[PDB]
RNA sequence: GUAAAGCGCACGCAGGCGGUUUGUUAAGUCAGAUGUGAAAUCCCCGGGCUCAACCUGGGAACUGCAUCUGAUACUGGCAAGCUUGAGUCUCGUAGAGGGGGGUAGAAUUCCAGGUGUAGCGGUGAAAUGCGUAGAGAUCUGGAGGAAUACCGGUGGCGAAGGCGGCCCCCUGGACGAAGACUGACGCUCAGGUGCGAAAGCGUGGGGAGCAAACAGGAUUAGAUACCCUGGUAGUCCACGCCGUAAACGAUGUCGACUUGGAGGUUGUGCCCUUGAGGCGUGGCUUCCGGAGCUAACGCGUUAAGUCGACCGCCUGGGGAGUAC
């Protein structure tokens, strides 16, 4: 009868034989995600985030999906942490070494407009250079504050942010993902069987995450 | 099966494990349950029961410690057309001793150690590691 | 195949009881008929092999049953082989 | 599966293997013991030649055969059973399954006759060929043989090979369902028996179209070919023979397990059966694909995954599936 009454079900018969012990029971085309098997996951995962947040760690919310991009920062950026609401680059968790390099020209690029150092070169030039910000500040603008690999990664849909999760389990960075019927939870060490979609499902839990994390460090 | 009812038992158990199944079911038999009783005490299986006073059907419960399962090795040896009978001084020792080896003795079904501790031999049944 | 007025007929002649369509004494005898009757059929056509395959089936299948009787009640064997004029 | 290797397919004798229960037996088997297993080698422990080699005491072993006394779980034998394997009966269902005999319509070719007239046919062009003895075209009548458009499908049936018009006659198998019956009567199968595309063979029929051979024309350096104009065996029928194929899923038969998705075809139960329809539950079958398997490709509940029973087969290439 609580807020957990918005992500009842999703993803039709495409499903995934693996995601079964979490299915309330198929009905009306698509199946349902047994919330009673979700209640423990509802906190068990959050508990660790709350616990790790106290260790002053790091948390990267991955949600390249449109219906989650613009609406993810308020839970990560505002809550001051880490997130990637766009095309997850190839290696921003493994080949970080060379990736961070991109972050630099992004930061120093920012300072350009900062002071009068922006009125340098032809008016056209500034434009050609400002475009880099659009891309940079987007694909990295919300990870720049990461001076080293995180300690735990919380990704929205376990399908879309596929590559994202991959690199993770290769570096030893725990992953808290809210999978789904057609999702492959075998890559998530902290499954949260919920509607990978639903404009409301995303917001509620997403914001709910930063909640525990916010005061996680007391 | 219709020719090797004992060999089937092992297969059904190992096939279940792989599929991370919970419990395996199949037709019962004096020797079958007898064998199923050993693996019980050996901690290889949770529990086991049967149904039918005329149509018996064995019921075993798979087991697993962590991410992987427990019974990660179960094969036969003394099969038809190639049966095996060892003495009290030939009995095998699965996995240097860790794994068990079911063997029918004149006293009943036992394990590599069991029968040995007794000082008698019997027809080997299978290796469980 | 065979006519009901015949199949359901013979069954009531070899069955040690009633409607015992299972009894070897019955089934077995029931086979000889469809066999002997077909011999007149195969006398004609000949080239019709796909039908003989089934013929041979019931033949061997019949024998598989005769061997059984001998291994379950010696008497019943020799007691039935006559009523069917078998062995030839 | 593709590296060498699944017999072209069935049935089946011998052989190997054998669902479940109780009693019984004690053959296999297991335990103990008694013989015997020559000595010497080997091995362990220990002795003597200054050491070693060597020599040497005792034991260990000689894995075997027999006999006796037991033990009875499993295998085997005997007795009485049991029903899920296998089979019988009933009633339905679908099918290009087979053998025989009919019959229909379209088209080709040919024969005859009418109309009509200088082209037709063919090719990349051409030419051979057919045409004024009148073709081709067209229309009417007749003869004959082969094959059955559409339906036809990623379809169906069959052991395999294979099997398409409609009708009848004789006949085999598969499957479902309430059930009733028998009671392990089963699985596999060297040798054996039988079935086998096409081509080919014998005797006798038949012969429209097609077409090895053969003959012309063309191409070309040549063209014993591809192309063109003809055309014989043959292809068709009966009956007998030959047994081969890339006889291919290049994957033996039987049985039990092991995530899923979409579809095809056929049976059955059920649902306001109010419907095209919706929910199950069996058979056979396509495509994708997970675990796993794999050298990779890929296979993936119809497995090439996990297992069990029986059979066939392979052991570098050439020489050679050849010689004898
Ligand atoms: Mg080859
Ligand atoms: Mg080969
Ligand atoms: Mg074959
Ligand atoms: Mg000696
Ligand atoms: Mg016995
Ligand atoms: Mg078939
Ligand atoms: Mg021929
Ligand atoms: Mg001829
Ligand atoms: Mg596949």
């Amino acid at each position: 009868m609580l807020k957990a009454g918005v992500h009842f079900g999703h993803q039709t018969r495409y499903w995934n034989p693996k995601m079964k012990p979490f299915i309330f029971g198929a009905r009306n085309k698509v199946h349902i995600i047994n919330l009673e098997k979700t209640v423990p996951m509802f906190n068990e995962a959050l508990a660790e985030l709350n616990k790790i947040a106290s260790r002053k760690g790091k948390i990267l919310f991955v949600g390249t999906k449109r219906a989650a991009s613009e609406a993810v920062k308020d839970a990560a950026l505002s809550c001051d942490q880490f997130f990637v609401n766009h095309r997850w680059l190839g290696g921003m968790l493994t080949n970080w070494k060379t990736v961070r390099q991109s972050i630099k020209r992004l930061k120093d690029l920012e300072t350009q407009s900062q002071d009068g150092t922006f009125d340098k070169l032809t008016k056209k030039e500034a434009l050609m250079r400002t475009r880099e910000l659009e891309k940079l500040e987007n694909s990295l603008g919300g990870i720049k504050d990461m001076g080293g690999l995180p300690d735990a990664l919380f990704v929205i849909d376990a399908d879309h942010e596929h590559i994202a999760i991959k690199e993770a389990n290769n570096l030893g960075i725990p992953v808290f993902a809210i999978v789904d019927t057609n999702s492959d939870p075998d890559g998530v060490d902290f499954v949260i069987p919920g509607n990978d979609d639903a404009i409301r499902a995303v917001t509620l839990y997403l914001g709910a995450v930063a909640a525990t994390v916010r005061e996680g460090r007391s | 099966s219709m020719q090797d009812p004992i060999a089937d038992m092992l297969t059904r158990i190992r096939n279940g494990q792989a599929a991370n199944k919970a419990a395996v079911t199949m037709p019962s038999s004096k020797l079958k349950v007898a064998i199923a009783n050993v693996l019980k005490e050996e901690g290889f299986i949770e529990d086991f029961k049967v149904e039918g006073d005329t149509k018996p059907e064995l019921e075993l419960t798979l087991k697993y410690f962590q991410g992987k399962a427990v019974v990660e090795s179960i094969q036969r040896v003394s099969r038809p057309g190639l049966r095996i009978y060892k003495r009290k001084d030939e009995l095998p020792k699965v996995m240097a001793g860790l794994g068990i080896a079911v063997v029918s003795t004149s006293k009943g079904v036992m394990t590599d150690r069991a029968a040995r501790q007794a000082g008698l031999g019997g027809e080997i049944i299978c290796y469980v590691a | 195949s065979l006519s009901t007025e015949a199949t359901a007929k013979i069954v009531s002649e070899f069955g040690r009881d009633a409607n015992d369509t299972g009894s070897t004494e019955v089934q077995v005898a029931l086979l000889t008929a469809q066999i002997n009757h077909l011999q007149g059929h195969f006398a004609e056509h000949k080239k019709d092999h796909h039908s003989r395959r089934g013929l041979l089936r019931m033949v061997s299948q019949r024998r598989k049953l005769l061997d059984y009787l001998k291994r379950k009640d010696v008497a019943r064997y020799t007691r039935l082989i006559e009523r069917l004029g078998l062995r030839r």
